[PDB]
Parts: C-alpha cells; structure tokens; sequence
C-alpha cells in the first residue's frame, strides 16, 4: 500500500493465521505454523476501536423534530425551512461520504504500515543470520529451532 | 529454517470504498449508516404518543363528534395523524393559527379536560339547545362539537351575554372558541337578532374584538355559513372574559394542560406498539447508535443526521487477500 | 552501467497549497472552483425565463399600461426583473402578500390569461367607463390596469353588485382584485355613493370582508387615494363570489395557471440568450460540474456550493522540480 | 517528502521522462534513456482520477433558489435567512479550503510514496549486484545490457 | 565513537487526543478553543453599547417615567437589557411589532430625539393636561410616557383633530404613537365623546385606520383599559398625517435616527467597561483569534463558531517521552 | 509511530537536546553532547506553523448577531431558528472535534516521519563504516573525531 507491504512486497494474506491481524509463519525441521504477533495486533485493535468510537461518539445530537407545517401563505418561510433541511442534509452527506472514504484509506494504510514495521522489526534482529527472500520471509543461515523461532517473535533474538 | 511475517485473511466479502479505489474487500468492517427501522410507532422516551386515527388535531381539540375516543387523551410525547385523519372542523371555517397551536401542543405532560363554561347553567336568557348542525352529524343525527357551545337567540331576543373564567388550575389553560359568520345579513338576525352583533375576548394578554363578516360564499360540506376557530393559553391567575351580542360559539370545555418542551406531529399509518426509542420516524423507530441515517429526513428526538447516502461502511480490518 | 529510478517534471507553473507549505508548483493540477460565467441569462432546464424589463411582477400581473408585451407571457422557468423594472402599481396602494405571490409564481408550466368578468357584459346598473386615472397614463392619455376594472357609481346610484366565477379550467386560477380607499368621506360618496360601502370575497377557502378606510394621506405619483391589491388561488371546482356596495376594483382578467414546483426571481441586466443551464445566476449561467463556485451567493437550480474562496486548485500530478 | 524521495534523497525530477510519473533512466555501454514504469504510473493515475471524481461526484445538490425577498416588517426572518446563507456559505468555505489543503498534502505524499516504493522495489532485486549512490541510482557491479536493463524494469532481475 | 539520531523531550504535560489514542502527552501544543471571557460588556468595534438598566426597549422609546436617563441615548452599537429591565409599557396594552422594532434599532449611528408635535401648541380645541395615569407614576405622582401625549376631550366636546408632520430631517424618523382602548362604551365617551371615534395614520407607505375596541377585560397593573403602541419609519421627504375623532395617544417626541446595519440586544448583568472587541457575548467579550468558542451560543460580531466541546488542543510538537 | 521511529525503534526522547525537535547525540573520545539538526527542525517548525495558521486563518466569519426574539405566536419560526442554530452548532462541533483528532494524528506522524528520514539520512552516509545498534544509534567502525562528527551532521561524510 502506502508502505508497500499489503499486496506489495508481501502480496496476499494468510487464511491460516487465525489469532490476529499481523504475525508470522515459521518453518523449521521441527514443524510449521502461524502465530499472530500479539502486541501489534492488540494495539491496532485498540486504535481502530478508538477510531470508530471517536467517529461515532463525537456526533452530537440535540433532541429535535425536523418537520414544520406552513400554510399556503407561508410558502417563503416554508422554502426557507426547506433550504435549511436540504442545507444540512447536504453537508452531512458530503461529510459522511468523504469522512469514510478518507478514513478508510487511512485505516488500510495503518495496517500496511503495521505489517511493514513488523517486517522491519524482524529484518532488524536477524540481519546477516538470514537472507531476505523478497516475499516477506527470512531464511536463517543457521538452524533455528522452536526456542529460536520464539526468540525472534518475542524480540529477543541473539547475536546477529 | 525460515520465518515470514505476514497478515490476516478470511472469507469476508464486505467491501468498502477509499479515495483511491472503489469496492475493496476487507477482513472486517463496521457500518455507520442506520438504514433499517422497526416499522412501528414507538414511545419516545418513556412516554407514549397520542393517536388520532380518523380525527386530526383540529377535530380532536374542537370536540368533533367523530372523535369521542380522544376525549380521554392524557400525557403523550408526540401526536400521530394517519392518512385517515379527516374528521376535523366538520363545520366550515378557518382555524386561526392552527399550525401554531399544533406545534405548541406536540408534547404535553399533564392535560386535563374540564368544563369551563357549563352548558346547563351559564348562558341564561340565551338559547343553548338548538346549537346543532347537519355538518357535524353524530350517527345520522345533527350534532356539534363537544367542547364548544352554539349559543343562539332566546325566542326573539338575544341580549348581551358577558361571562368570564379565571384560571386557578395552577397551570396553563387552553381556551378554544369560535365566531360564526352567516352568509346573509338576514340570517345574522334570525339567529342572533342584533344585526350589528359583536364578540370580544379580554385577558391580561388578549383584546381582539370581533364582528360577524356576512358575505355570500360557496356551501362547504353543507353550509354556506362559516365558523372561525380561535384559541389562547390563559396564564395561571389570569382571567379571560367573554361578552357578545351574538355570533359567539362559546367555550364549553377547556383544557388544563401542562407542556414542558415541544416535539412534533408524526403522520403515518404504521402500527403503534409498546416499544421505546430516542429517535422516532414516520416509518418506524430508528437506532440512535450510529452517526448517520437514511430512513427518513423527518424525525423526532435525538436522531442520527439524515443523509442521502445508501452505504457508509467503514473499514476496521485489512485488505482481504486470501487463497491458500 | 547504471540505472536510476526517478520522477516526472515539466514546464507547469500551476501551484497548489498544502497544510505544510504554500504555493507548491506541481506538474498537473485540477480546478474545483467555478469562477467564470457566460454573462447571459439562459434557459433553466429546457424552459426559458420570463422577462419583464421595464415592468415588475406587480405591474405585469395587475395589467399596468406599460406592460402590454407581457400580456402573452407563457410557460417560463424563472422570472427576470431588471434595474428598470419600475412600472408596477401605477396607482398607489399596498399589494397584499406581494413577496408571497412573487415566490409562488416563480415557475409556471401552463398559464393562460382569460377574461373572468367581462367588462362589457357584467356590472349592470354600474359605471364601467369612467374607471381611469392619470396615475396609469397610457400614451399621455389617462388609463388603468388591464386585468382589473374600476367600477364606479351609475349616475347617482351605486346599488349592490354580486357576481361570482366558478373555476372549471381544470387547474388553479389566480384571481387578482383591489379595494379602493378614498382620502375623504366626501369622495367615498361622489364615487360609490353608499358611505358605509363594503366589499366581500367568498370562497370555500376565503372569507375576508373589506370596508373602505378613508383617511387623509400624502399624494403619491398623483393621487391621495389608495388601492390595496389582493389575490388568491381558486382551486378547481371551487367558486369565488364577489359582492360590494362600493370601492371594489373588480377582476376583469384572471389567469388559469399551472405551477408544479417553485424557482425564483433573478434580477439582472444581463442579456437573455437561447442557451441552457442547470444553474443560473444574476451575472450569467454557471457550470454545475465542479463542487464549488464563487460567481454569486444567489443562484437558481442545482448549483455548486457558494464559497468565499478565490482559489481551490487540487494537485493531481507531483511536485514540479525540473532543470536538466 | 513524508517518504523522503521527492526533493529528498531523489532531489529534482526528469524533464526527459515524458511517458509517465515515476520511472527509470538507465545508462549502459549501449546507450541511455528514460522510461516511465508503466504500472505504478497507471495505478497512480487511476487512484488520483478516482480521488478527484470522488471529491467532485460526492457533492450532492438539490434544485433550489437561494434568494428570498422579505418586506420592511419581516427583518427578523430576513436576518434569519441571512444567518442560514452566511451559515452554509461559511461551512463550505472552511471545508473546500481545508479539504483541498489536506488532500493536496496527501496526493503529494502519495507520489513520494510511489517513488520510494519503486526505488525500494529495484534496490530489492539488485541488492549486492549494484552499489547505491544515494541519489536514486544504482551502479551494477556487473555489465547490464539492454536485456538486463529491461529485466530489472519488468521486475525479473536474475541471481542477486 | 558513536552517533545517535533522536528527538526532543521536555517537562510538558499538555495532552492531545488522536483518532488512535486518547490523551497523548506532547512537547508543545496550541489551543484552538476560546473558553474564557473578560466578564465585561465592552464596546463592539469602536462604538459603545446602549444600557437600559431598569428600563427595557419599549420603556425607553415610549418615554416611560422611570427611563429619564435614557433620554440622551446617542450612537450605540448594540443594546443592553438587564435582569431588571422591567419598566416598559407602564400602561397595559400591546406594542405592535415590538420584536421587529427591537431588532431594527439594535445598531444606530445617528439618533436625535426631537419634538414632532409640541404639546403646548398643537392639539387646539383638545385637552392636553389631564392625560396622566397612576399606572405610569413618577415619584408617587400620576404621570405618563414622555414621548407620547394623551389627548382627551375638551370640556364636553372632542372635535376632529388632524395634524401632519413632514420629515425634513434628512434621515429616517421613528414615529411612535398609540391607540387607547376603553373597557366600556361608557368610558369611550366620558373621554373622547364620539362613541364611534377612530384614528387614522396616513403616509406614502402606511394607511391603517383604527377604531377603539371596547371590551370588558382584567385590570393590569392598574387599569382595565388598554393602549396599543404603534411605530413606523417615515422616509425622508415623506409626510405622515394623523387625524382622529378620539382614542389617539398622539406622538409628542419622535426620533431622527440614522441606522446603517443591524446588530442585536445583549441581555446580561455584566459590568459595562470601556474596553473594545470584535466579538461580544452576554458573559463578556470573546477573543476572535481562535476558530472556535464555547463561551456562549448567543454572540454579536465576528465570532468564533460556537461548539459544545470543552477541549480542542492541537499538537504542534511531538510525543513527549523524557526520562534521562 | 506510522514510521516506527518515535516510541518505536527509537523509543524515548532527549531532555538533553534543547535546541530543536530532531537531532543527534555523538560520543567520541573527545567528549559528548546533543545537537539538534537545524534544517529538519526549522522546516518542521515552518510546516506546523503554516498548518496551525491555515486551520485558524481559513476560518471565515461574517459580522452577525445570533439571537432572535420571537413571540408566543411565532413558535414555529422560533423552533426553525432553533434548528438552524443547533444545526450549525452541531456541524462545527463534529468538525472541530474530528479536525483536531485527525490532524493531531497527522502531526505526530509527521514528526515520526522526520526522525526516520533523518536516521535514514545518516545510515545512508555511514553505511559500512558503522554498525547499527537498533536503538537509533551508529557505532563507527573507525575513529570519528569532532570534525568527523560534524561532517556526518552537515551531510558531508567521507568515503563509505
Ligand atoms: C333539505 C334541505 O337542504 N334543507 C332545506 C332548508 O335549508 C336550510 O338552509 C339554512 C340556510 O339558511 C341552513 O343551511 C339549514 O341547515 C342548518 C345546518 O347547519 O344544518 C340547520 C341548523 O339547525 C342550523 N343551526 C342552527 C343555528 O340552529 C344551521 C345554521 O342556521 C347555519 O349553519 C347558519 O349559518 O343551518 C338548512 O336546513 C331550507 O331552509 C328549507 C326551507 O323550508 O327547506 C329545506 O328543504
Ligand atoms: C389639474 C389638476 O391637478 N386637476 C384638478 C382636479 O383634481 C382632481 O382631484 C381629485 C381628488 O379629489 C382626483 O385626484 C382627480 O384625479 C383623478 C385621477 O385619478 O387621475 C381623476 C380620475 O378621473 C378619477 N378616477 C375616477 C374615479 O374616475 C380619480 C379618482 O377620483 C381618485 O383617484 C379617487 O381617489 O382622480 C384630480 O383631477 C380638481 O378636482 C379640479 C377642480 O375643479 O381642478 C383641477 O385642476
Ligand atoms: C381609589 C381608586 O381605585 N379609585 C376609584 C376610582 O377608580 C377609577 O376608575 C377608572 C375606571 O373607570 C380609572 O381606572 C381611574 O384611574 C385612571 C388612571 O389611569 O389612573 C385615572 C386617570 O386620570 C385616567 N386618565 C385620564 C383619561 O385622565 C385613567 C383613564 O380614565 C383610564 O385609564 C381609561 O381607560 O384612569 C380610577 O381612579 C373611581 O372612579 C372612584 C369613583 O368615585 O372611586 C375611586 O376610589
Ligand atoms: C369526518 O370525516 C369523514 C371523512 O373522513 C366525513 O365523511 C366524509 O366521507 C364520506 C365518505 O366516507 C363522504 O360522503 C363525504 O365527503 C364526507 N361526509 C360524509 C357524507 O360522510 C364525516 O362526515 C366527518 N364527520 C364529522 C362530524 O366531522
Ligand atoms: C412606470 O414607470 C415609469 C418609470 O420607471 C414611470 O415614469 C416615471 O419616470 C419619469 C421619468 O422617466 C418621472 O418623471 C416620474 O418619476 C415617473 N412618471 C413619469 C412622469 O413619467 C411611468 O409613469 C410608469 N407608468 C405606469 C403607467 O406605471
Ligand atoms: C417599572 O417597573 C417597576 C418594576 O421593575 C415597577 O414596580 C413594580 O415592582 C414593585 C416592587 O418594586 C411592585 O410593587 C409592582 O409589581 C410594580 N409596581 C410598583 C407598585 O412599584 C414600576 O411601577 C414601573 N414603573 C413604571 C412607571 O413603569
Ligand atoms: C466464514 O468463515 C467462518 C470461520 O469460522 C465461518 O464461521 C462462517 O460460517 C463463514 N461464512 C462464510 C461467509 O462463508
Ligand atoms: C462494486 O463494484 C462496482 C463499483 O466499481 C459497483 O457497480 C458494484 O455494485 C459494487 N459492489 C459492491 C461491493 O457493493
Ligand atoms: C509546455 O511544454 C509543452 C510540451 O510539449 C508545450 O506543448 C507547451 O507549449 C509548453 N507551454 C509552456 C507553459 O511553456
Ligand atoms: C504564492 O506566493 C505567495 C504565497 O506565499 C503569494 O503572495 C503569491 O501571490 C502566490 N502566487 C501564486 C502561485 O498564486
Ligand atoms: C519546565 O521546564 C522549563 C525549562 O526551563 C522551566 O522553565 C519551567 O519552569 C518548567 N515548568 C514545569 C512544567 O515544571
Ligand atoms: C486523560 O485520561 C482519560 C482519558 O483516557 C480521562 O479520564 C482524563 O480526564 C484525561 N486527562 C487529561 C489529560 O485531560
């Protein structure tokens, strides 16, 4: 996306990873599997949660009754009332419409950014002890058993 | 030995739109557009609405014969007229400041109907039994409104009447009345004798003095005559005074109402059920959780802003790109 | 051997503004601000407008002598007054609910001018040939409106007149009339005899009954007298009835109009040409493609939202940094 | 910019590249020239196109006539009408104004992001078979003829 | 040997909110919400306001006895009523189009009070010394408004009066007057003889003709009588004409005002000081620098848009993460 | 943040750096200290300055008096007036509220982006003549005296 991870250098997602939004998939001589990075997932959750809440909760509303009722000799103020309604009903339409369009773009980018920062987080630890296969993967130049795999996940990977 | 950092994907087919690309399938979305109702007229914040059915506001308050059930009317948060609300001013004329009264009485807290000027008692030296019209027919028989009383001439003498009511109800009192307008200057006498008749309503906040406006005019639903209906809210402790040499359709029953705020009049044929809601529309109640709604421009309560859109889905998860 | 990845650049000098930096030169931009018109009064959606020129709305409808060309008026989508629209109520008085009538007649679909009460025919026992004033002079000669008829006293007798028209035109009918108000109680008789004269208009939707209001007052464009102009829309099948012992400026011609919606009255001296438009302003037509416009706050049709800005240029290409 | 490519590590643009927004300029023993990366250019086009359309098309408009006409004894509702007009005319002014300011920023960043992702796309393929001259260029440690140059452009560059 | 690139941090505790996280401590912020005033009624753009104190608009203009200090009133940019503004129409009645006059006189540039119809001079053959009421008591003694004059019957004869003023002030002139309405048809004579009395005001822009509306009604602050107050703005060169057989509360003093635009009426008990401001509210003046304000929905001038929020702090610096 | 620098790979800020927003802290055998990168700081200042100004200055305001005054028989147009006020007073509330929320997010990201571009700016120059200690620091594989330290700051670092 804006950060080139989703549908970017890491094209396609994992049906397999079912415990989070972003995460990993290791493969060593012991076996394989998916594991969502719990922190970045939890955080992204909290933020999007907070974002939705804001968009919803920031909406103020006064108790009111829109309709008005004017007679055949109050056409002018009827049209005025009409102007006010179509007026606000046109403001909120352009807003709701764009607010979503613009925010959706943001949210997608947010996720993309999160994936790229996670990728970059690992690529950091490993460094030379792994080769980058431009598909979102790293191939350890060494043996990395499950304790080792866990190591890199919880950010405690050794001498790089 | 290898490790890959990637992202979630599922069987979601929800799609959202972004400034850059239309219809993007995402793993998880959220709707911000209320577009469904319960097709029921609910209670707006604890208190139920007022149904009028075949009757309309003017008919209800004036005492039209077809509105007998509305004689108990109590409390209510908003009024409901239907596509059948047609029994109103059975006797032709103009209801002064009708829209205004309609709006001011949309929401009432306390509302009692009392007899301000008792028929059998008041109006001595005046005829109070012939005041009936075929326009306001009750079960074939000729009748008249139930809150107003048509005072006519006593034999061949209609003397000056002058009665006054003073509000000691400890709350506003809606006083409705009427002034009758014969078509001819011949009828003006056959009914109220005095050709130069007049009517006058006094109050520490009202002073208009009417006279009958005789004039030839088309017969409406029966009569060529006309009756203008008037109203006023008499403050606590104030005293309204009526006096007239003829043409007065005197108040019989008035209402000791107690309004606090103002709502409105929903007009729909949707069923009234014992549900509740913060937002009510003509098609049914809306949910006030989301920030926008497209159910109806006309609403009552704390409602989502009405918008012309049909889809406002917000992305929460990410782009959905599965396929294993 | 080398390869470099870079970006486009050209001779563009378009500049846009960003939250962080003002006037950034970009390769390609797009304008979102309509700020130019065609200085022409066009047709608003197929149908052309109605020009009044020297005449104004009141003058056109009343039948002022200077508005002879407007006697054909047909169809129109919006009305156009000019800085010369001054020939209106040549005879002083007040045009009741004028603004209201102006707005209600902004857009008409069908509109025929017929003779509701034929001069030579109706009004027997009454003078219908002296009803002329120097205030409404037609080519030096004293004249009067062409749709109204000034009925006066027959010799030394002005008896009660009472004629009525019933709308069988299959569409609304605009009925205009007037009530004359002499300055003196002496003129009230020299013209309508009966000092206590009156006028009354009846309908299944109208019942006001006027009386002349004699009072000393300043002479306007000629007379110290005054004429209030009234109007009303007579529904299909309804019957309007006029009757008066004097002071009535009876309807002569009425209009069988057919309005659907409502637009407004543009007031400008811009040339009317056979162009079309979805949005029309006083300076000329606007283009309804962009979302905003600064040509004029007052517009008619589906127009871009009016804004005080002078520049709303949106970037589409990138920062322009050339120099090879 | 926000991604440091435009007027950043790749200061200045190419008058020469006339068939796109982002692209390349190779220089081998056979000759030189500019060539816009067709995909990223086409996409950016589509998105900006879609963005403009949205901003324009999302604008709803009811057929209306603003003007009103009130007489000397309707000053209050005239002022009310005035309040409504200046009211909406003030909302759309602040919006149109900021919507553009904020969106322009976005668009520029978008392009900048696109350039950086293209740069990063190449830097990926080449890797060790080229040295990064911090100016948006790569100098192959080997000979790269036109087929080779094409290779890296269509993303099919060999053993890195 | 090492080098690190990092970012600033300080002792700031300012917090802002972001779409993703609430209350984020930043190094430097900026407030965009005006939420404090100077609890003073200042001058709105050079010109000071008009204080009325115990008097209210109707009382000030009519000439109520308790408003002697307001007889100098000059210039002003907006009017100020207080919770004590109660001395108004000391004599019961209705002030026609009061709200309207209030709004139209909110901002005046030039305003002189002159004697349009001098008491001792005009009104010959009429009583001009008994026109006093206990309702408008000045220091225990019975008085009356100072700009109007209560003309009564001369001995046992109240002949037709007919005086007229022509505006040669080179600017509009506010002409205020009244029509008295006795409760009885007995008082109508004991005061103005002629039972069928009337009053008529003429102008090249006014023509209503009143008659007294006698009717029994509750006594207010003293009298059962009633006085309707009327006004009108007489254009330059125009001539207003009064004539009446009784019941006229003739103009004594009028005002040669000169209004340009319109502001409003602030109603507060905040102290008026010699400060200035572009935006004024009931609680005090606001600062028009920021784009939003929550001091008060009701303001006058070029004010920040009123919002229900309590905190609109914008980040300018970065996330504050200190600790060395 | 969105760029992973603040509270990211460069967790925590410097109380010590008091002459700017972003900058450095060197440590060689000669001594140590903080020094704000003057350009990026000045620029960020200008932009945020310009951003605030825009948000403030783009606010148009017509001289007006909100209040209206209607009598007991003008309740309908009073409510209409009420609708207009609550109407605009509800639009500006949702806007002011979100405009800030959304812009604050942007500003933070802006700074984060600035830090990351500065980091990346250095990491560029040094390259092999320093090792990246994933904490926003570089450890020269060689001796870097004050002239050398200055060198990398003013972007003129030698043979990498
Ligand atoms: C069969 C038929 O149509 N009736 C004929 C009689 O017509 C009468 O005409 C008068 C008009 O002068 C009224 O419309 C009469 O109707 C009532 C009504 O409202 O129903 C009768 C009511 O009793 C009367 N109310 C009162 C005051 O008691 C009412 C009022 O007078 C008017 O509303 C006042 O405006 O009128 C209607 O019956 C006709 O008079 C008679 C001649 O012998 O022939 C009948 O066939
Ligand atoms: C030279 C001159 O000014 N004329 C003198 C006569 O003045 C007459 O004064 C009366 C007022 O009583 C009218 O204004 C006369 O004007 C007309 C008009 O409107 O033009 C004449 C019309 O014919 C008449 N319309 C009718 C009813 O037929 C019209 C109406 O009467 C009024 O509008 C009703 O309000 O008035 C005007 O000519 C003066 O009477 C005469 C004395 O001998 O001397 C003339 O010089
Ligand atoms: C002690 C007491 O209450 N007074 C008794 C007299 O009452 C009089 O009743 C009349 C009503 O007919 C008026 O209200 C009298 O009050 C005034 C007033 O306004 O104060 C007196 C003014 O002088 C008079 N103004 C004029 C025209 O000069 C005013 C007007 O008439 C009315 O406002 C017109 O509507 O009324 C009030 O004093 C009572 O008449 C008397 C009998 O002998 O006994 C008194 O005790
Ligand atoms: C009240 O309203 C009803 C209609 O809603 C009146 O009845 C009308 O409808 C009739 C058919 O149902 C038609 O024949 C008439 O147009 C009309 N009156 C008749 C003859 O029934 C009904 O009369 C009204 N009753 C009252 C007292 O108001
Ligand atoms: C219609 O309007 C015109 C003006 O628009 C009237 O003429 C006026 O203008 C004259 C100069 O052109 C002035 O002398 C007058 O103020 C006035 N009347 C005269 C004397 O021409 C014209 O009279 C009007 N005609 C009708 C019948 O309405
Ligand atoms: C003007 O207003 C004052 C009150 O604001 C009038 O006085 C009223 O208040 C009195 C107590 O202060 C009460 O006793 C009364 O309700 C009332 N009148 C009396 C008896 O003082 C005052 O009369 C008014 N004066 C004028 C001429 O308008
Ligand atoms: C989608 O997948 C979930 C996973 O458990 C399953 O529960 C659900 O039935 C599926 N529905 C669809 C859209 O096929
Ligand atoms: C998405 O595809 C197109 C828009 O490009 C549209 O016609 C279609 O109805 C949309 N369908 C969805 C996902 O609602
Ligand atoms: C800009 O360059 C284009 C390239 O062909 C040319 O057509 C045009 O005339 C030039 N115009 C300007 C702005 O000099
Ligand atoms: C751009 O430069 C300044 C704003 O900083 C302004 O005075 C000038 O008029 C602008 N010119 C353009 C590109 O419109
Ligand atoms: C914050 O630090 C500055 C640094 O000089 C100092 O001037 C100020 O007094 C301190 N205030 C607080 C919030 O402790
Ligand atoms: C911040 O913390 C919470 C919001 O999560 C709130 O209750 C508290 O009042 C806020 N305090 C500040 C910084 O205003």
């Amino acid at each position: 996306g804006l950060f080139g991870a989703m549908a970017g250098f890491i094209e396609g997602g994992w049906t397999g990873m079912i415990d989070g939004w972003y995460g990993y998939h290791h493969q060593n001589e012991q076996g394989s599997g998916y594991a969502a990075d719990q922190k970045s997932t939890q955080n992204a959750i909290d933020g999007i949660t907070n974002k939705v809440n804001s968009i919803i909760e920031k909406m103020n509303t006064q108790f009111t009754a829109v309709g008005k009722e004017f007679n055949n000799l109050e056409r002018r103020i009827e049209n005025l009332n009409k102007k006010v309604d179509d007026g606000f009903l046109d403001v909120w339409t352009y807003n709701a419409e764009l607010l979503v369009l613009l925010e959706n773009e943001r949210t997608l980018d947010f996720h993309d950014s999160n994936v790229r920062n996670l990728y970059e987080k690992v690529k950091s630890q490993l460094r030379n002890n792994a080769k980058e296969i431009g598909n979102g993967c790293f191939e350890f130049y060494h043996k990395c058993d499950d304790e080792c795999m866990e190591s890199v996940k919880n950010g405690t990977y050794d001498y790089p | 030995d290898t490790i890959c950092i990637g992202y979630h994907a599922n069987n979601s087919t929800d799609t959202v739109d972004t400034v850059l690309e239309k219809n993007v399938t995402v793993t998880h979305s959220v709707n911000l557009l209320e577009d469904n109702h319960n097709g029921k007229l609910c209670k707006l914040n604890g208190i139920a609405p007022l149904q009028l059915g075949k009757c309309n506001v003017a008919g209800w308050l004036l005492g039209n014969p077809e509105c007998d059930l509305l004689l108990t009317a109590n409390s209510w948060s908003y009024i409901i007229e239907t596509s059948n609300s047609e029994n109103g001013t059975c006797y032709p004329g103009e209801f002064i400041d009708y829209e205004e009264l309609r709006e001011q009485l949309s929401s009432v807290s306390s509302f009692e109907r009392f007899e301000i000027f008792p028929k059998a008692s008041s109006w001595p030296n005046h005829e109070t039994t012939k005041g009936v019209t075929a326009a306001c027919s009750y079960f074939g028989a000729s009748s008249f409104y139930r809150n107003l009383l048509w005072i006519t001439k006593k034999g061949t003498s209609y003397p000056k009447l002058s009665k006054s009511y003073t509000n000691n109800k400890g709350k506003e009192v809606l006083v409705l009345w009427g002034v009758h307008h014969p078509p001819t200057t011949s009828e003006q006498q056959t009914l109220y004798q005095n050709t130069d008749a007049y009517v006058s309503v006094g109050s520490s906040k009202y002073n208009r003095r009417f006279t009958p406006e005789i004039a030839a005019r088309p017969k409406v639903r029966g009569q060529a005559g006309r009756m203008n209906y008037y109203w006023t809210l008499l403050d606590q402790g104030d005293t309204i005074t009526f006096e007239a040499t003829g043409n007065l359709i005197a108040p019989w029953y008035a209402f000791a109402l107690n309004k606090g705020s103002d709502s409105g009049i929903i007009t729909s044929d949707a069923p009234v059920h014992n549900c509740d809601t913060k937002c009510q529309t003509p098609h049914g109640a809306i949910n006030s959780t989301l920030p926008f709604q497209n159910v109806h421009p006309i609403t009552i309560g704390e409602c989502p802003k009405y918008v012309k859109s049909t889809k406002l889905r917000m992305a929460t998860g990410l782009r959905n790109i599965p396929s294993i």
